[PDB]
């Protein structure tokens, strides 16, 4: 009865949701042709939420493939559990945004950006209520942080009730690429802060973070660190899309974690997580789960959450599991550690079980939390931004196509409010 | 061809390190509450 | 729809532009005749029965390199119009390329170029390669740039000079040559990057171990650098950095466009097979003071962007450890409106061996593309000499009897004088 | 229930617990897989006191690995009963500990003592409550010593109520390995006295001793020397997790055998001790384990304690037995023996009884006492700590990562206030 | 993780260094090419098939031996450019070696350091080999060790240098050049062993039963020694020895370092099997003076430390009878700060025979490394050559002539005045 439409821009955006697609396909049975495999009712009843009918019993999902480029969505048409995607569904454009944010906001992605409206709107409002948006993108490139804000503008005032929830990949600027990051980030900031429910941030270093120190591979790729990013994007939609004990939605997440509209900015993990020798070493209970949810390297962003404070938390529990446990283990974390959870809201804890759990593994559970050390990581691209911009930096690309001097300083102005904003509440 | 990803279905990563060893010729005798055979 | 369009003006430009082609033509696997025994839309057209077409126009005003091409063994590959010639030649003289016997051979030049860019659908840029310090290199090279950038404007111009070297110029009127050219290199040119030859002398002769190379061992490794600036145009990646990627975040202000050249796995044989060469071995070779393409040493500069290009089976997490272990280096030191300088890209298709070469089978290749304020000295060295020999008006009958007043030379020196002042006012 | 956590520093500490660790398997009916070979619940109702369960079934030791050296703790794995222990317990570190005491507290030490409280953290916080902890480490050497003193001085701080139990072996006279020796005992003495409850001397020269003059062995080695610790380490333990007729938890070790909290130094003898010449040869009933036992070519340590008192000793026995003739011997012992106990309080004899014998034995016995005769270990070695520091031999070292040249003068006048301590009662 | 770069320099360290990587490839199987058919990670790299390139540095002044081992049957194990040569030679000239030609030479010998320390993760030391009666192993020998120092910190310079003979000496400027050295290995060098010609000449003769032997039937002898003190450091062992071990318990002040060495059983085939190997009496032919390798009895001074790597199948209980009856025999002494002063590292690995050479297939072997306050009689021989030659201002020309000033003799004798003066200062 309710729908998530998936849309992924950007070269990060398109790689990273269709790992989300490979397992949102094996946790539904779907072989790369659109047949199912696999005999069991839970499976199919709540499948409407990512993909519809095709009148050849062919599960096709809701993805609306986006990047200025015939570039990776040749690949991803090309690599396995690519035929899913419509080939309708993969709006291309020629011309080419190289990591310019204007690129894809005002002078190339302006004349696509009227095809994949059209899309969406074909594949979204062809029902009775969608449940909303989840967008996926990266603000570093020019496609994901200029073509994604602009289709991020055109939705939120064609449906000012939906829920756009956006995984979106901050650029991580310890070790990272592209020398137009801060340039790319800040643009689309003071945008998200206005038009986006829920932004899930996302920093790659602290991808490779789990991958080294948890996992403990030996060539992080890019492939297995989108893999850990569709394991909480799939992780925070399990009660919508399976039946549980206490079960939750994208709006439960919505008002029970922001305190204010512009404080919307999580943390996000996910860990159930072991090394490759080490998961027939440890075992698998309520307070294991949570003790790796709250820790320090878990999160999927490069920010310290004991650098700071909870405003407020959440946890998807996941398999079956006793009801006291799951909310113990949130009052034992909440007055054990409390020095990093605020008190002008008292008992800062949402759980919610759902009762499938993930393929393979027995409990699994999945973080998001609007902890005020979020300010950590636009005061590391302010600085960064700022030491650019007192010298006229790489700028006549922007201002060149159409953006005027009072665009950066806005553009300063509504992120350096956002971490004073955090300010008051830590 | 894509390089390939190393983790499996429920997140496990699928093929082993092994460690830099340190040259395992060692020998063993008996004491273990008997003395020496 | 990727397709880049190759114009090589002059003696040497015919002949690096030679080394280029084989690394366009048969890395893509076309035989000699022009037959595959679709990648190859990078460079080439496809006229049927497989028969694909450089992307190219040769322009000298001496008939006898490019001959040398019509009579060669790949004179069934190339058009037999897009290896334009002259009847006589514009002997180092700048204005009798630019305006007594250029306009002859430009009508015929302009017309090919138009022939092979209304086959295109998508133009990425004009890759033209040209010898500055010659007369049709600086001369006709210099007109077509003009002419090209009022018809075909708003797409890229990304020249590769071969700019005269400080000591070993092998002519004595080089810098009228040179400094002259600097307008067209300077306004009508997006990416110009500086080629010398001492440099790649010094770098056959220390890595590559040949003690005795020759033009053609030169033109080696300046189309390593082109195949792996055009590495991710035709072939995937992880990351891929097109012409448009590149010019954005290698030039900060928009008169300045000015980089340095490094392709640093340099190895023959039995010194390739006995090194390791990973990720951070050949990155720091890459940024090493000595194996850069101008004679043109950092350690005096400031780094202002990078674009080291990882080509081969190279790993992501590889390329952030090494480009981590740059930034902690503290020789090689950044400007300070600049916390990222670095644009990584990466191929995944090998580097290519060489039989009768001088390289060899190697896994992975950078070839970084940098501006600095270290390139500030490749012009004042020949300010030096170009202030010498105007003195007493050494040279100057010569190029005034055809068509340029003595005035052109005290603006294309005030043209180079603005252009070193704004480097050390951008640097401090 | 109760819990123990056993940490295990430098290359000493990891083979002789290692050897711990095989005999507490071989006890408790642990296979060298994880699994469970023996059948009898008297074996596995408290094996939730050395180890933890872990969803497949296997029991993994509570154990800390730790060492500033990739070397011998390499070498733990690749033998028998090595791959019990988790892989993230495992405590690595490049480095290098030369034999010196401020690497291993001062600079190499600390970045490495964040990780191992963590791994301490994340065990003993899992379970309600814990006995305490376990700690096997070396003086003489630099990262057993140096590391462990500081692991010892920051749990006291974490948890200053659970039993700091150390099984430590002093550096001795005549066995004469590592030059710098008296140098890192020294340092490590005078702290080990405020932040260890219990602390078990085991010299290395009665090790040897004990096996060429009443074992009756050829070649003494390492291993032999680990099981006779080992022995007496689970002669410690067995009233925790075995049941009895009179049971002793370490808590009742600790009240019954320290008169005064600064000295706690005791002597440990393990004695159903035999030969291939006299294993049929032998009685093994009661009064002969209490000949042995309070025999001076018994005891763990080159401190021969005729010359000496017995202020406070306890004897754990082991074994199917009758609670009279345990009182009735060590009774004859404080009787015929008179000189050597002391005289100012009555009954300095501790009884227990823990009713399972140890594997291939039917009865054995452990004693532990608080002799004043270790003051002459602590007298040789600050002869050989003045006999240097007077001349300041090696302190170039020393004061080169930041330990003063005062650091010294506190551990000498510390170690005589124990020497002068266990004079005035004796 | 742990690993040892060699740094050769001068024509003695060559050959030592030549003997040291032949049992090197032989002790680990690595083939004469570099093909075994972790323990390769103590002193090899790792390329990219089955390859191991030495870590070594071949470095001298004169072309004539490392272009031999460029021509000899180990050409294909060094990557070729580790083994950097001069064009001419020292001379026997310590201002030759140091000021003059060897600085046109030491920035290719640092450069070649950075790209040999670069692929290595946790470097433990810096093993220099050289000779300082020499002219380019003492000239040299003290440039790397100050730019080895002001680069590289920390990090353990060791150094196992040939000292002069007081007899047999082959050289004429012989004191000149070795007191010059000893500015270099007192406040640069960190642990430095002597290792004397004349020494390891009355071990052939008198063990060996060689009558003639050469500097190769020296050398191996010498590459014993380098295989047992890193013997830890790559095979396991019961009690562990490393760099690190071996400067902490050994080197009691930071300007006493001076070492002897000491190797049994160094017995030949046709004596092994007439006679019993055991712990015991390896020891007691171990600390007994005409196994050391200087001429310097040990019963004319007085030990410090003692650093015992027994190596091979023995029994720890045995080491400790071994230091049990060397606690007895009064003819040892031992300091009276010092009681304790024996570190004893125990490997298991048996030694490796080079087949051809002139040891016996041994089954355990032991080297002390010891300091005494009697190597102050190495210096004080010394005392009266340089004061001979230096009266009469004898061979000075050369070196005030050559760039070093005059009056550099008086100081380099003055500090090694002091390094006497402090020897018996702690000896009492
Ligand atoms: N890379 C490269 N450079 C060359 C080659 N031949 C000449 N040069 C350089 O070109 C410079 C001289 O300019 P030319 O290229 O000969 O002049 P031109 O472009 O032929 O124009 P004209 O002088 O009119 O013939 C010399 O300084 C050389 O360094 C070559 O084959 N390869
Ligand atoms: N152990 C050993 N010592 C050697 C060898 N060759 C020479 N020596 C000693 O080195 C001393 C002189 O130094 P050399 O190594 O010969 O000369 P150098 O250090 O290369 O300096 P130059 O005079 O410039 O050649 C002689 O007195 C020899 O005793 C050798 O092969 N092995
Ligand atoms: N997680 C992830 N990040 C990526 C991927 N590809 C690129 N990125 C990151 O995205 C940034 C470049 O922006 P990108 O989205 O690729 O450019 P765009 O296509 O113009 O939007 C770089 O900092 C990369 O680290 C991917 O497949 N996965
Ligand atoms: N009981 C026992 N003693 C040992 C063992 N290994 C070394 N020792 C003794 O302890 C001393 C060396 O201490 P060491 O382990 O090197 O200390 P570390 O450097 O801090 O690890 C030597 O005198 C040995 O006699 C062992 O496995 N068991
Ligand atoms: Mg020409
Ligand atoms: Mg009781
Ligand atoms: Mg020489």
């Amino acid at each position: 009865m309710r729908e998530i439409v998936h849309v992924q821009g950007g070269q990060c955006g398109n790689q990273i949701g269709a790992k989300f697609w490979e397992v949102i396909s094996d946790e539904h049975g779907i072989d790369p042709t659109g047949t199912y495999c696999g005999d069991s009712d839970l499976q199919l009843e709540r499948i409407n939420v990512f993909y519809n009918e095709a009148t050849g019993g062919r599960f096709v999902p809701r993805a609306i493939l986006m990047d200025l480029e015939p570039g990776t969505m040749d690949s991803v048409r090309a690599g396995p559990f690519g035929q899913l995607f419509r080939p309708d569904n993969f709006v291309f454009g020629q011309t080419g945004a190289g990591n310019n944010w204007a690129k894809g906001h005002y002078t190339e992605g302006a004349e696509l950006i009227d095809s994949v409206l059209d899309v969406v709107r074909k594949e979204a409002e062809g029902c009775d209520c969608l449940q909303g948006f989840q967008i996926t993108h990266s603000l570093g490139g020019g496609t994901g942080s200029g073509m994604g804000t602009l289709l991020i503008s055109k939705v939120r005032e064609e449906y000012p009730d939906r829920i756009m929830e956006t995984f979106s990949v901050f650029p991580s600027p310890k070790v990272s690429d592209t020398v137009v990051e801060p340039y790319n980030a800040t643009l689309s900031v003071h945008q998200l802060v206005e038009n986006a429910d829920e932004v899930q941030v996302i920093d790659n270093e602290a991808l490779y973070d789990i991958c080294f120190r948890t996992l403990k591979l030996t060539t992080p790729t890019y492939g297995d660190l989108n893999h850990l990013v569709s394991a909480a994007m799939s992780g925070v939609t399990c009660c919508l899309r399976f039946p549980g004990q206490l079960n939750s939605d994208l709006r439960k997440l919505a008002v029970n974690l922001i305190p204010f509209p512009r404080l919307h900015f999580f943390l996000i993990g996910f860990a159930p997580l072991t090394s490759r020798g080490s998961q027939q070493y440890r075992a698998l209970s309520v307070p294991e789960l949570t003790q790796q949810m709250f820790d320090a390297k878990n999160m999927m962003c490069a920010s310290d959450p004991r650098h700071g404070r909870y405003l407020t938390a959440s946890a998807m529990f996941r398999g079956r599991m006793s009801t006291k446990e799951v909310d113990e283990q949130m009052l034992n974390v909440q007055n054990k550690n409390s020095s990093y959870f605020v008190e002008w809201i008292p008992n800062n804890m949402k759980s919610s079980v759902c009762d499938i759990p993930p393929k393979g593994l027995k409990m699994s559970v999945t973080f998001v939390g609007n902890s005020t050390a979020i300010q950590e990581m636009f005061k590391r691209v302010s600085d960064q931004f700022t030491a650019m911009f007192r010298r006229k930096a790489f700028l006549h690309w922007y201002t060149g196509e159409g953006m005027d001097e009072m665009e950066f300083t806005e553009a300063e102005s509504n992120m350096n409010d956002l971490v004073s904003e955090y300010q008051q509440y830590q | 061809s894509p390089p390939e990803s190393s983790l499996q279905s429920n997140f496990v990563p699928s093929h082993e390190e092994v460690g830099r060893h340190k040259r395992f010729l060692v020998n063993s005798r008996d004491s273990l509450q008997g003395n020496m055979i | 729809m990727r397709e880049v369009i190759s114009i090589h003006v002059g003696q040497a430009g015919i002949q690096i532009g030679n080394a280029c082609w084989e690394l366009f033509c048969l890395e893509h696997g076309i035989q000699p005749d022009g037959q595959m025994p679709d990648a190859f839309n990078t460079f080439f057209s496809e006229t049927g029965a497989g028969k694909h077409v450089p992307r190219c126009v040769f322009l000298d005003l001496e008939p006898t390199v490019v001959d040398e091409v019509r009579t060669g063994t790949y004179r069934h590959l190339f058009h037999p119009e897009q290896l334009i010639s002259g009847k006589e030649d514009a002997a180092n003289n700048f204005a009798r390329g630019h305006y007594t016997i250029g306009k002859e051979i430009v009508d015929l030049s302009l017309d090919r170029i138009r022939k092979l860019a209304d086959n295109c659908t998508g133009l990425q840029g004009f890759l033209m390669f040209n010898a500055v310090g010659g007369g049709t290199g600086s001369g006709l090279g210099c007109l077509l740039l003009e002419r090209l950038s009022v018809d075909y404007g708003k797409k890229s111009k990304l020249n590769f000079c071969s700019w005269p070297s400080p000591q070993v110029s092998t002519a004595v009127v080089e810098p009228y040559n040179s400094v002259l050219s600097t307008h067209s290199l300077l306004e009508h040119t997006d990416v110009a990057v500086m080629l010398d030859n001492e440099a790649i002398y010094d770098i056959c002769r220390r890595n590559l171990d040949i003690e005795r190379p020759t033009y053609t061992n030169l033109n080696r490794l300046i189309a390593q650098v082109i195949s792996s600036l055009t590495a991710s145009l035709r072939f995937d990646g992880a990351l891929n950095v097109d012409v448009t990627e590149f010019q954005t975040n290698l030039v900060p202000y928009p008169r300045i466009h000015f980089m340095l050249s490094s392709y640093a796995p340099i190895i023959s044989a039995e010194k390739a097979y006995h090194e390791q060469l990973s990720v951070a071995e050949i990155t720091n070779s890459a940024f090493e003071p000595a194996s850069m393409m101008a004679k043109c040493d950092p350690r005096h500069g400031k780094y202002m962007a990078c674009c080291l290009m990882y080509r081969g089976d190279v790993v992501p997490k590889d390329v952030n450890a090494a480009v981590a272990t740059i930034k902690t280096k503290r020789t090689i030191q950044f400007v300070d409106w600049c916390p990222t300088g670095f644009k990584c890209g990466i191929n995944y298709q090998p580097p290519t061996v060489v039989p009768g070469g001088d390289l060899a089978k190697v896994m992975r290749a950078v070839c970084m593309i940098s501006n600095s304020t270290a390139i500030a000295e490749v012009f004042s060295r020949m300010d030096h000499k170009f202030d010498l020999m105007y003195a007493k008006r050494a040279f100057v009958h010569w190029y005034v009897g055809e068509g340029m007043e003595e005035g052109e030379f005290s603006e294309a020196r005030e043209d180079l004088a603005a252009l070193e002042k704004d480097y050390e006012e951008v640097g401090i």
